[PDB]
């Protein structure tokens, strides 16, 4: 029965019309769910707007009457030039009408807001296509009517808060190039005027409301207006006194100011600067008198929340660093300023005790504009001593936890790091008291708890590196004697695991101080190794944490032989290895060798080095042998899920270590090669025997994910070594022959849901580095990997999420390091290579669209290179409008905005081809065109041709000359783009004026 | 106690699926566009008693808007969402904040950054600061990974009732009734466990 | 001088974190429908055990049923770390629906001790 | 190196025996 309103045959019932809107707005459940579509389905009525009249006159919903703007809203902005003149005409005068009205019925005027706001933003959007070529007189008409009504004024600043925000504000995507020049000049020429009012309305007006509406626009003028008007008029007096005092006008007034410490001034002039000196002194007066005085408790005020203070403390925080940051020169010389450049410093002090994640990252980022420039800027420091006193403090006691998961805490942290040690350089004696200090109130317990003991470790830790040698290592030693004793003072593993933390983590963090004690370092380690034992939760992964976090700066230390010492320690390790890991978990006894490795790679001896590497690895490499004998022995041994679980921790520490050691891992990597891509055959023929007995839920069976785990760890070491091989002549003659047999067929002939994408991984990296040495063996790769893969992938955008990402990475480096072997391609291959460039060109991934730009860019440039020979005439034949027309697609179908750029650099490079004569051949066929046309003059034709079709309701002479300015601009990245920006703004509507492309001319 | 709660933000940016997760705690792996509007009750129990939202999830694709900015007609409050992983969804936060402010002109509004549990994050910490001026609050969030998935409702809520010490609370757990077997129905019921059995769990490798 | 939930009549046998799957047998799916702290209360005056189970941060109750000695854990194709069972009768959403359930734990031995305090608490209501 | 320090981190790897 709601459907009604969808006849348009019979005359629209406004009744029925609010009655579906009611039941949306205010309804529930399925009544709501079907208003829902039914007024979708009335919107969207290429014809609704003629119907938009009536609601407007007869509706008394006004839901009705709003949704009925926006339908003439869409009208207006799409297809406004399309109309008869008169519609045009009358549209403009009943919405002008409607405004009138509302504004002059108080009632209506001060209970329907949202309705004269849309009608204002749908007037802003007739006046962007009339105003001023059809429309010169609206501005001097709104200065005029504003005199004769407060309520009528009060609309007409919001209407030109509006204007103002369209034209400067969010033009630059919504408009071409030419309209918004022509809008942002038209404004600009008659703003005296629009100043005149405003500035009137602020000195003189009463009405809070009106003034708030002025005020507002005035926030938007500052974006654009020149300077002259703020500071050769007396509004910086009203702003920073008279508005101040009100709470109403308070918000938007700080807004204002905060803009116009940004205004382009010139800094050379003596009275602006006094002006610029001035209203800050008058606003920091007002807030001490009218809002709360320097000395107030901020961070309970903000906690509190009452009212409008939490927005009001952040507002004043982006003034104060805002004007600072540009304008504290100012203030530093004259001492008659000194006490207002403090008290400023002093509100921010407060303002950064308040307990805000993203209020204190404002105030921290001023003050790492503050702290550094003390650190260069001569003769500054002394100003802010007392200031820089006080943020130590405050960033000491808000250190937040550094990575030692959570993106954002991390990054806060090395902000508060920076500040800190630029504080620590300031004046290294105050933070070194304020720290012990801090320290003896964790131990006389007034301050004890595990919040304050973790920050003020992270603090301490946070700037190593800012004291002397001398002084930190009786800083150091203080530290974790005072660290040591807290412990022994507390009972429980629970808080003696968090002292026992802090402790580790700032030793891990003064390696200067380890490697100069070497008898400390040595007891450190040890204890770090009886730590591996605890079973507490967190210690182990503690200890094995700072292991490797010392080893990566010490590691020397642990190579040579030191003083009293009849070994090197990475010796000692080596041999309690099983004793000290025997508590540990896989994934922490495989950081554990990784740490070893990275010790055994200081070793430049080869022969001492190999020899540290056997040792090592003698573990594993003995429980490999046993298996490897064992396994082959009776080959359902890897259907024991025990196996599997010890051959992938195997394999792992292999990877831990090859990770550390790199080439130096090679030795290690030949005793179990060949023995290796062994297992891989037979662990495949399992996996493959599996889900032949049970069918594809057999990759889901743990046991089957054991299996692959295996795989993929083979592959992952393998792919991890020939990264990182220095030796590449042993790489192609010892290592790729036998993994390729291992690995491709048996992916080309595993069913799609048992193929490994690791395997594509593993390949790119094989192109990668030795690509160029095994042109035979990329062949190979394409041959059992591309047709499968793709025929995976091409059926829809979701399918083999991980597949579809290693296959194109693939593709880009075969494409980069070894072209040749896509030349080696039938046919009929090559058009599926061309095909699947296109295909990554439609997809929303950014993963897989990327890297199909960019394949599809540096094929141009090789089918290039290879000069005018038969293979580059036949590829531009076949394929150059192929990837024209696609480019284009994607460039206008709206849904692959992420890549504009690359698709803009993709067509320039395409339409540069034809114009500097690089392709040799004519792109049409004999029969088409005329003897000896030119490629230029046909590209041309062929594109408005295609534009022509693909957007009909575009005219031929914008098209023409879209294109004469695209070819034009080939040469010039910037403007073409903005060529065609300009026209995927004019496909959204329809008349667009064909001259907007010459705007670069 | 309900209040009018507007969604929006780019296609893609996992607004139905974020409260998809706070309305049945699943997380739907399919992006299934939203066509104009989808409207869910959400109630949370709080230590002042319960608080409802009624949640508007807004399409954010252009061709499936619906009736658009009609659509924040005398909300309450609203979340603004995009994607770290993709830097457009950021670049249009301010477009979508400035079509909401025009309709609801003084709202406390909450600006989500989502899918932070993807490693390769392209909108950094650093850059996001359009919060700042506008007085929004910001969270990191994934709906995948349940961080911070919380904070937007529990800020929101403290913004409404006007009490900043306002927390969620345990709902109360009655006494859950005794069972009979009805053996009408047992040949029903291993049925359906068969199937259930035999159809893999998902993320198999998810720490729990 | 003058001064300025509803299971607390309940005992906590088994507590352990866990993710809870429901079957939505008509799409042939698995949806998550919480992860958090599952525990097994006894109440004092019945002696009857039950799960609650509760989402992290929000508190929300996502199960809460008899363990009924009718009940059996089952294994899961593709989990060592699972069991699945039917359940006649769970009010965590309102009234009384039934449910194919999925648990999953943090390892295989939660998963085995699981069962083991599961059946445990199946012979006390037994009684 | 101070040694009052070396008795005292001795002694941590027995903080848990
Ligand atoms: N990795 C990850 N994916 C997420 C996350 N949140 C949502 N997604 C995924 O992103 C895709 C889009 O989800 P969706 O909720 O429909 O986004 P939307 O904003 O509602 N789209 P629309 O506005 O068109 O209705 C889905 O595949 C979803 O699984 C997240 O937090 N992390
Ligand atoms: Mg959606």
């Amino acid at each position: 029965s709601m459907e009604g309103i969808l006849d348009f045959s019979n005359d629209l019932d406004i009744a029925l019309l609010d009655q579906v809107v009611s039941t949306f707005y205010q309804g529930s459940g399925v009544q709501q769910k079907q208003a829902q579509e039914i007024l979708t389905k009335f919107q969207d009525n290429p014809d609704a707007w003629q119907k938009a009249d009536q609601i407007l006159q007869f509706s008394t919903n006004p839901q009705s009457k709003f949704i009925a703007l926006s339908i003439l809203d869409k009208l207006i902005t799409r297809k406004w030039k399309l109309l008869p003149n008169d519609h045009r005409i009358g549209i403009r005068n009943f919405v002008v009408g409607m405004i009138i009205s509302m504004c002059q019925d108080d009632e209506v005027f001060k209970t329907q807001k949202n309705l004269i706001n849309k009608s204002d933003l749908t007037l802003v959007q007739i006046l962007k296509q009339e105003w001023p070529q059809n429309w010169p007189e609206f501005i001097p008409e709104l200065i005029g009517s504003s005199s004769s009504s407060v309520n009528v004024c009060e609309n007409n600043m919001i209407v030109l808060k509006l204007l103002s925000e369209e034209v400067f504000d969010f033009s630059a995507e919504q408009m071409t190039q030419a309209k918004a020049l022509h809008l942002k000049n038209s404004m600009s020429k008659e703003f005296e005027q629009i100043f005149k009012l405003c500035f009137q309305v602020l000195e003189q007006g009463s009405s809070s409301s009106l003034i708030v509406a002025t005020l507002e626009s005035l926030l938007r003028y500052l974006h654009w207006i020149p300077y002259r008007y703020i500071y050769e008029t007396n509004i910086l007096e009203l702003l920073s006194t008279k508005f101040m005092t009100s709470p109403d006008t308070r918000a938007i007034t700080l807004k204002c100011l905060t803009e116009v410490s940004n205004l382009k001034i010139p800094q050379d002039n003596d009275l602006i600067k006094r002006q610029t000196v001035l209203f800050f002194q008058n606003t920091l007066q007002q807030i001490a008198t009218s809002v709360m005085p320097v000395t107030a408790d901020l961070k309970a005020t903000y906690a509190n929340a009452n009212g409008n203070d939490q927005s009001f403390l952040q507002d004043l925080a982006m003034f104060l660093t805002t004007y600072l940051a540009r304008n504290r020169a100012l203030l530093e010389s004259d001492e008659s300023l000194r006490e207002l450049l403090l008290n400023a410093h002093q509100y921010l002090i407060q303002l950064s005790k308040i307990e805000e994640r993203e209020l204190f990252k404002t105030t921290l980022d001023y003050w790492h504009n503050l702290v550094a420039d003390l650190f260069y800027e001569p003769l500054k420091k002394h100003i802010y001593e007392e200031i820089c006193s006080q943020l130590r403090l405050v960033i000491i006691e808000n250190m937040v936890r550094p990575e030692e998961k959570e993106s954002d805490t991390i990054q806060l942290y090395k902000s508060e790091r920076e500040v800190l040690v630029y504080l620590t350089h300031l004046n290294v004696i105050d933070t070194e008291e304020i720290m012990i200090s801090k320290l003896a109130r964790q131990i006389d317990g007034s301050e004890w708890s595990w919040h304050n003991i973790n920050t003020l470790s992270w603090a301490i830790g946070s700037i190593s590196g800012t004291m002397s040698e001398d002084t930190e290592k009786r800083f150091v030693v203080t530290v974790i004697k005072d660290l040591l004793g807290l412990c022994e003072q507390k009972r429980g593993k629970d808080n003696k695991a968090v002292v026992a933390s802090d402790i580790m983590y700032v030793v891990g963090q003064y390696p200067r101080f380890l490697k100069a004690h070497w008898n400390f370092l040595r007891t450190v380690i040890l204890a770090l190794f009886e730590f591996m034992h605890e079973t507490h939760e967190g210690v182990q992964d503690m200890a094995c944490d700072t292991f490797i976090k010392i080893v990566q700066k010490c590691k020397y230390h642990f190579v040579i032989q030191q003083p009293r010492e009849s070994e090197p320690f990475i010796q000692t390790i080596i041999r309690d290895i099983q004793k000290t890991t025997a508590d540990l978990q896989p994934q922490q006894v495989h950081t554990f060798y990784k740490a070893c490795g990275i010790i055994i790679s200081e070793e430049r001896s080869v022969a001492e080095r190999n020899r540290l590497l056997s040792d090592l690895m003698q573990l594993p490499n003995m429980a490999w042998d046993t298996i490897v004998e064992q396994s082959t022995a009776n080959p359902t041994l890897l259907l024991d899920s025990e196996t599997v679980k010890i051959i992938a921790n195997i394999i792992k520490t292999n990877v831990a270590v090859c990770t550390s050691m790199g080439a130096d891992f090679y030795p290690q990597l030949g005793h179990i090669y060949y023995n290796m891509l062994q297992l891989y055959r037979a662990v495949s023929s399992m996996i493959s025997a599996q889900v032949a007995a049970e069918g594809l839920i057999a990759t889901k069976t743990p046991k089957v994910r054991g299996l692959r785990t295996i795989k993929k760890e083979i592959l992952k070491l393998v792919e991890t070594y020939i990264s990182k091989a220095r030796n590449l002549d042993d790489v192609v003659k010892v290592l790729v022959e036998p993994l390729l047999n291992a690995v491709l067929e048996d992916y080309m002939n595993n069913v799609p849901d048992a193929r490994d994408a690791e395997v594509l991984n593993c390949m790119t990296t094989v192109v990668e580095k030795v690509g160029h040495m095994i042109p035979q063996g990329v062949i190979l790769i394409l041959q059992s990997v591309f047709e499968c893969t793709l025929d995976m992938i091409n059926k829809d955008f979701t399918e083999y999420p991980e597949h579809r990402v290693e296959f194109y990475k693939l593709l880009k480096v075969i494409n980069e390091k070894s072209f040749a072997a896509f030349l080696e391609l039938p046919p009929a291959a090559f058009k599926l290579f061309v095909d699947a460039i296109c295909w990554a060109f439609k997809h929303n991934n950014r993963d897989v669209e990327v890297n199909g730009l960019q394949i599809a860019l540096d094929l141009v440039k090789n089918i290039e290179r290879m000069g005018n020979v038969p293979f580059a005439n036949e590829f531009h034949k076949n394929y150059f409008f192929i990837f024209v027309s696609e480019t284009f697609f994607v460039l206008t179908d709206s849904d692959h905005k992420s890549g504009f750029s690359k698709q803009a650099l993709l067509l320039m490079k395409l339409i540069s081809l034809v114009y500097d004569n690089k392709i040799s051949v004519p792109l049409y066929q004999e029969a088409e065109v005329p003897q000896g046309t030119s490629n230029q003059v046909y590209l041309s034709q062929y594109l408005a041709n295609m534009l022509s079709n693909a957007f009909p309701h575009l005219t031929s002479e914008q098209i023409a000359s879209f294109l004469s300015a695209l070819t034009k601009q080939c040469k010039d990245l910037v403007v073409f783009k903005g060529t065609l920006r300009d026209f995927l703004v004019q496909i959204k509507e329809v008349g667009g004026d064909p001259t907007d492309y010459l705007f670069a001319e | 106690v309900q209040f009018k709660l507007v969604l929006v933000g780019d296609g893609g940016t996992g607004k139905t699926t974020f409260v998809k997760r706070h309305l049945t705690g699943e997380f739907e792996k399919k992006y299934v566009a939203t066509l104009g509007v989808e409207v869910h009750p959400l109630v949370f129990h709080t230590n002042r008693g319960p608080i409802k939202f009624n949640v508007w999830d807004t399409a954010g694709q252009e061709k499936f808007g619906g009736l658009r900015d009609g659509y924040y007609i005398q909300a309450q409050c609203a979340i603004i969402m995009f994607d770290v992983t993709s830097r457009v969804t950021y670049k249009n936060v301010p477009n979508w904040h400035r079509d909401l402010v025009r309709v609801c002109e003084n709202i406390p509004i909450v600006l989500c950054g989502n899918k932070v549990d993807i490693k390769d994050r392209k909108v950094k910490a650093k850059s996001i600061v359009f919060h700042r001026k506008k007085n929004l609050q910001y969270y990191d969030i994934s709906a995948k990974s349940n961080y911070n998935f919380e904070k937007p409702f529990l800020w929101l809520a403290r913004k409404l009732i006007g009490d900043p010490n306002l927390e969620f609370v345990a709902m109360p757990a009655l006494a859950p009734p005794e069972v009979v077997m009805d053996p009408a129905l047992a040949a029903q019921y291993e049925h359906d466990l068969e199937v259930a059995q035999t159809t893999a769990l998902p993320d198999e490798d998810d720490d729990l | 001088f003058e001064p300025v939930t509803m299971e607390e009549d309940e005992e906590v046998l088994y507590k352990v974190r866990a993710k809870l799957f429901r079957f939505d047998a008509d799409a042939k799916e698995w949806k998550e429908r919480g992860t958090g702290d599952c525990k097994f209360l006894k109440n004092k005056k019945t002696n009857k055990v039950r799960i609650l189970m509760r989402r992290d941060k929000t508190l929300k109750i996502c199960a809460n049923h008899i363990i009924a000695p009718e009940y059996t854990l089952k294994p899961n194709v593709g989990s060592d770390r699972s069991w699945v069972y039917a359940c006649t009768a769970d009010i965590a959403e309102g009234e009384a629906e039934a449910f194919t359930f999925a648990i999953r734990f943090g390892s295989k031995e939660n998963a085995d001790k699981f069962k083991e305090e599961f059946e445990k608490a199946q012979e006390i209501n037994k009684k | 190196v101070p040694k009052e320090l070396m008795q005292q981190i001795e002694n941590f790897e027995k903080i848990f025996t």
